């Protein structure tokens, strides 16, 4: 939130033996900023967490945390927070020992209390993480985690373990907990909702390589790749040739966002196009009409493309069209010629 | 070289003589006739344990049982009892002149009721673990399909069994082959009473060798054979949910009889007959009882400290550094479990005869065979506790503040000792009641507990004897009890 | 409406440790039709699949199924298919032979084959349920249960574990499967835009009672309690006074799905409202600005001099407002009157 970096990476190189994970990671991180890491499962973002936290020694690059460089520093010299997909919970002790495990004032149990009451767990603060459900070990660690006052938490997948119905709740209390003590984290997820409501900004992987980062409507409006394009929603994908200002697809004349020649690849989103009754221009069949409440989004299989080719379209709750109708496709938005 | 060079010899020995006299030894009847035995024995040993094991896990995992785990500890308690103990109880207790009006039965069928009372409960607890660790919602599955419950027992919850049969059937067969209190208190003709036969009575070394090379044979076979079925058969939770027990009704009474028939049978009858028994104790007896006693101390100290000596590395490199040794050492540890005691000893003997003549006769010897002997047996307890802490949960602890040394004292340490602790009382136990391995590698005139009983009750002197045994009974039970206790507690 | 029910559940109730956990549950599915249940976590959803498939007795009601009682069958003799949330799969036996375990005959596996056809997974035939992904574990589960043919299939939330990628194509490929068959489903998500997409009835559960059931549309634009619009989608309880064929509330004007009189609650939907350059009408400030992706929800607080109230205004991706602006509502839709 700060014109200074918190975190910041330069450089980041990282090999396993001889598969290199890392290929020159840079990364800048603000304080009370929330930055969510994503990739195609297999880009080292675990391998990036670990590599802050000290768990691993990069075989090049640079390390900064609060303008200081932490690159050689032992784990425990640094001062940032973990939370593991584990939770990696102590079997021995209470859920309050191990939130005072971190504590070094003689493991303050006061300080501990009150980490647990932020979390929402006194009446449970004596129970051994055996006898502890998953979203109250989600908390415990996460208390754990922030009891001695990092500036900094790595979250490596947290709410990937819960159900599907509490995730919804856990995410927003992490995020108001985080926020109001005052923390920047760093993210590693492989979630859409959790990457557009908790992160604050978003950083993509390309093979342990950082190709895109911004806000996650900065990346929603301008992806580079078709991994990140879907991603980050449903969208059209559409071969096509750019001669300037426009391209030429399968739909017809597309705007482009700002310039390409050639042959290209264009990501051209449902809310970027319209269902008009059947006229000029590309014509279409409607094959489906899913109903999402305040809007709609049909599926249009398109006549004169000789390869079979279906586009989503975003609509309105008050479209008087059905399924199996005729339709007409209408380019009102402007595309996004992806580099591959 | 726990049994890398102890065994090695045990072939080595045997094949040192004539090629005709190893063609003369080959061709006896007798060996027919032991193989004969020992299968016939163990297969009516796993009978019976199966009819005593499968219904008790039944009842005391799928029905609405008073007191799961009482039954449970009640049905697990007999394995306090070793097996010449129960062979003593049964010769006392029969007969003419016997506590109860009954003729003392043949040497197999005795043989074959204490075997299998003191071997079940290695089946039951494989049974009742595989039992609990089946996801329910299979079962309503393969009931939602058309399968009425007993259909569905048969093809859903059996296979699912079947790995626990397996495990268990293996132990209970390894501990037939090994057994030699029981089959030669009551006279019963297996390998380990005629290896013990040929050693002592008849002084045959060269075929006693022989028939250790075919036991050993036998285990081996065994163990290939089962690793085979395991590998079968391997079928690679379900969060393990409860599913509403089936219902008794008028059948609760019933059911606790059937689960009391044991218990009975080998934990409280024996008790009754010792105490029956030790009555008529002669006091000139009592002073062979404390050096007895003091003697099975002084034996048993230094066997669990050096059983949990080599525990402890092993099992830190098989869990944090997994390595070809790792494996190696296991599979080394575990063959020293397994292996018979009386061949494993006359192993040792000829070993030691081989090479360190200085060893043969102490209690150094003695010592050491019996730690390599109870290396699993520490091992287990130190397994369960290193894999209750990961290395991740250092690094977790790292993370927080810790150096290495003190992410260790603080996170593995609090489990690791009581690990040990746990192993060492058992290894204490386990050699404070051995009787193959100390009765044949002790030094001349040196006399524990199990060796003080076996030799009374084969002289057929059965009040002086009841002290000794009403000792290894009690602490064994004791023991049993207290680490059952543990282990509910952790 | 076939004008026969199919499934027909009537006070169906359930006590767990006297916990009433069904309170007079009634139904009445149609041949063909797939209804979701949607509710909190809880509300007996599971335990009315539980009752209907014969995995649990119910303490009073009758269940129908094809005219004929089925309360007092066993799971054996109903014939009714059940997907379990695990799939509950046999792990002794490969994927083929789980398929033809609930088939009978003399070609059992011949059918089997044809069952596998229909999802399509004819090339993983003799693979056992570990050689399998989760993606396929659960067409599997689905051609096991749909082997037999039945007429009902109850579907304990098929669609959760598989991954977000492909979630949407598995639910419709489900649901051609169910409609060519000719199949009538019972499900149970939590998902909204799950059940308000795949399925053809809604039923919204609270406490064990069927709050509303209907089709998704008209549970979605004409809800009939407060917890059910705040449920099936945000939305804005206003407390007006109908006067007619429209409201007066802090808002202003608002027009009426149903003409009312006398003093009521509201349920405007944010897509019901827009924003406006600061003109003669309702007045308020931007105090958020959430991206969705597709569309944005502006929330804003009024300025007429009331206690606090926020409002929530569903906006285009292009809106050129932003968070602390001079805003005036328009309202362009209709606010229904709910019954308390």
């Amino acid at each position: 939130m700060e014109r200074a970096p918190l975190l910041e990476l330069k450089g980041i190189r990282k090999r396993f033996g001889e598969l290199e994970v890392l290929r020159g990671v840079d990364l800048a991180l603000y304080p009370g900023e929330i930055l969510a890491l994503l990739g195609p499962s297999g880009c080292g973002k675990t391998t990036l967490l670990r590599v802050v936290a000290g768990l691993e020694v990069p075989d090049a690059g640079r390390v900064f945390l609060e303008g200081r460089d932490i690159t050689a520093l032992p784990p425990e010299k640094r001062g940032i927070g973990f939370v593991f997909q584990d939770y990696a919970l102590f079997p021995h002790l209470t859920a309050l020992g191990n939130v005072a495990f971190g504590l070094k004032g003689k493991d303050r149990l006061a300080r501990a209390r009150k980490a647990l009451e932020r979390v929402g767990m006194t009446l449970f603060q004596d129970r051994r993480p055996g006898e502890l459900s998953g979203g109250q070990q989600q908390r415990v660690a996460l208390a754990r985690a922030l009891a001695p006052g990092p500036k900094l938490v790595l979250l490596d997948e947290p709410f990937s373990s819960l159900d599907a119905g509490l995730r919804a709740a856990t995410r927003e209390e992490v995020r108001k907990v985080l926020k109001e003590t005052g923390t920047a984290a760093l993210l590693v997820t492989h979630d859409q909702e959790e990457a557009l409501s908790f992160a604050d900004r978003l950083g993509v992987m390309r093979g342990g390589e950082i190709l895109q980062v911004g806000t996650p409507e900065e990346v929603y409006l301008r992806p580079k790749t078709p991994f990140v394009a879907q991603f980050l929603g449903r969208t059209n994908l559409l071969p096509g040739e750019g001669r300037g200002r426009y391209a030429e697809t399968c739909l017809g004349r597309v705007p482009l966002a700002e310039a390409r020649e050639g042959p290209l690849l264009l990501s051209l989103r449902p809310e970027a196009l319209r269902l008009t009754p059947p006229g000029q221009g590309p014509q279409g069949e409607v094959v489906a009409r899913e109903f999402k409440g305040h809007d709609l989004t049909y599926r249009v299989r398109l006549h004169g493309v000789q390869p079979e080719r279906e586009v989503l379209v975003q609509e309105g709750p008050t479209c008087p069209f059905k399924v199996g109708d005729r339709v007409g496709l209408e380019v009102v938005g402007e595309g996004v010629a992806l580099e591959g | 070289a726990g049994v890398l060079l102890p065994v090695a010899y045990l072939g080595v020995r045997a094949l040192e003589a004539d090629p005709l006299v190893l063609r003369e030894i080959l061709l006896r009847p007798k060996n027919l006739e032991l193989l004969r035995n020992t299968l016939g024995l163990a297969a009516g040993v796993l009978g019976l344990a199966t009819l005593v094991a499968l219904p008790a896990a039944y009842l005391t995992t799928r029905t609405d049982l008073r007191g799961k785990r009482l039954w449970a500890t009640l049905l697990t308690l007999p394995l306090a009892v070793p097996g010449y103990v129960g062979a003593y109880v049964l010769l006392s207790a029969t007969g003419p002149g016997g506590l109860l009006p009954l003729p003392r039965p043949e040497g197999y069928w005795g043989a074959l009721l204490v075997l299998g009372l003191i071997t079940y409960p290695y089946l039951f607890l494989a049974l009742r673990a595989a039992f609990l660790g089946v996801d329910p919602s299979v079962e309503e599955a393969a009931r939602t399909l058309g399968h009425p419950p007993w259909r569905v027992f048969l093809r859903v919850t059996l296979p699912q069994l079947l790995p626990a049969f397996l495990s268990g059937y293996l132990v209970i067969a390894l501990h037939v082959l090994g057994d030699f209190g029981t089959v030669s208190l009551l006279r019963y003709e297996t390998f380990s009473y005629a290896i013990y036969l040929q050693y002592s009575a008849a002084f045959d070394r060269v075929y006693a060798a022989w028939l250790a090379l075919f036991l050993l044979l036998l285990t081996g076979s065994l163990l290939l054979l089962e690793a085979a079925l395991l590998r079968r058969l391997s079928l690679g939770r379900g969060a393990a949910r409860t599913s509403p027990p089936a219902r008794l009704g008028p059948l609760a009474p019933l059911a606790h009889l059937f689960l009391l028939l044991p218990f009975l049978l080998a934990v409280a009858f024996p008790l009754y007959a010792l105490l029956h028994l030790a009555r008529r104790f002669p006091a000139s007896a009592t002073s062979g009882l404390a050096e007895a006693l003091g003697h099975a101390l002084l034996v048993a100290l230094p066997v669990a400290f050096l059983s949990v000596g080599m525990a402890l590395p092993i099992a830190y490199l098989a869990s944090r550094y997994p390595s070809a040794a790792s494996r190696t050492l296991e599979r080394l540890a575990y063959l020293a479990y397994a292996i018979p005691p009386l061949a494993y000893a006359l192993a040792w003997i000829f070993f030691s005869l081989r090479t360190l003549p200085f060893l043969y006769g102490t209690l150094a010897l003695l010592v050491l065979a019996l730690a390599l002997h109870f290396l699993t047996e520490s091992l287990g307890p130190v397994r369960s506790a290193l894999a209750q802490v990961p290395p991740r949960l250092e690094e977790a602890a790292r993370t927080l503040g810790d150096t290495p040394t003190r992410a260790f004292f603080r996170v593995t340490f609090p489990l690791l000792w009581r690990g040990a602790a746990a192993g060492g009382s058992l290894a204490f136990i386990g050699a404070m009641k051995e009787l193959p391995i100390t009765l044949l590698l002790a030094p001349t005139g040196f006399s524990t507990l199990a060796t003080r009983v076996f030799g009374y009750t084969q002289e057929a002197m059965f009040a002086e004897a009841a002290p000794f045994a009403l000792l290894i009974v009690g602490l064994s039970a004791a023991f049993v009890g207290v680490l059952l206790w543990n282990e509910r507690r952790f």
